């Protein structure tokens, strides 16, 4: 009756910047960081899953504008594609 | 919000893909923390969108969205601690846990942070509250964390020369 689990599995953390450094938010158009998230994930949900959608938004802020924040992927755990079926 | 019909995923890399669970009978949870007041240190202006964006966006993807604000380091552990207990996590497929506030190095900021009074949910607490032992209704089944906010101090960069 007693079988073992991981303890840790099937996470995965997205923050705004790499350690070190700051995170933007304007005033009137919210976080930089909050934003893209968001619109990548409605176009890319299920195009693909949550390993690459958060890739893409690491790409998107890559040549540096004026207020330049890397956005990273701290403790993936997750064993399996995250598909995200948006209708289902 | 871009939809359907695409089987193509189900004959991919499959059976390393996360079962999902049938949309009539789920009880999907997700949890906003968001701070925007602070006691000592600069009030974060043009937080809303980030609430609202990130709730609408979340239940479009089918989520029941649970907004919390203004919290100590404290109360996020404990209004954590209870998002850990929902026993709708027993039908639900995944989770998203999703904080906004300033931060510091080692964690997300609260209420009442300054250097003087410091106030700090380490991201090794986020993850030891949502773990098999202490939230074991969502063992092999997915949860992401997203962290808005500041990490440090330094802005992004390095010069180079063309
Ligand atoms: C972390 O402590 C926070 C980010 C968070 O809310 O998670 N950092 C800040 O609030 C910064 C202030 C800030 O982001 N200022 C925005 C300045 N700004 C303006 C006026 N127009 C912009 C367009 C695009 C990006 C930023 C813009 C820190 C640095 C105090």
């Amino acid at each position: 009756a007693i079988k073992k689990a991981h303890i840790e599995k099937d996470f995965i953390a997205f923050c705004s910047s790499t350690p070190d450094n700051v995170s933007w938010r304007h005033p009137t158009m919210g976080s930089v960081f909050i934003g893209r998230l968001i619109e990548h994930m409605q176009e890319y949900a299920c195009s693909c899953d949550v390993e690459e959608i958060f890739r893409k938004v690491r790409f998107s802020f890559e040549q540096p504008d004026g207020r330049a924040q890397m956005p990273t992927t701290e403790r993936v755990t997750l064993t399996r594609c995250f598909y995200l079926f948006p209708g289902h | 919000c871009s939809l359907e019909e695409a089987q193509r995923i189900w004959k991919q890399k499959s059976a390393e893909i996360y079962p999902i669970m049938d949309k009539s009978s789920r009880t999907r949870l997700a949890l906003i923390i968001c701070n925007e007041e602070f006691d000592s240190i600069p009030r974060r202006t043009g937080a809303e969108v980030d609430i609202t964006g990130m709730t609408m966006l979340l239940q479009n993807l089918g989520y029941s969205v649970d907004v919390k604000k203004n919290l100590t380091a404290s109360d996020m552990t404990t209004e954590l601690e209870a998002f850990a207990h929902r026993p709708e996590h027993k039908t639900s497929d995944s989770t998203f846990l999703v904080f906004m506030s300033h931060g510091i190095r080692e964690g997300i900021c609260g209420k009442k942070h300054s250097e003087q009074v410091p106030d700090i949910l380490q991201l090794n607490a986020i993850f030891n509250m949502l773990n098999t032992k202490n939230c074991p209704s969502l063992k092999d089944k997915p949860k992401v964390i997203i962290i808005q906010a500041c990490r440090g101090d330094s802005p992004g960069v390095v010069w180079f020369k063309d």
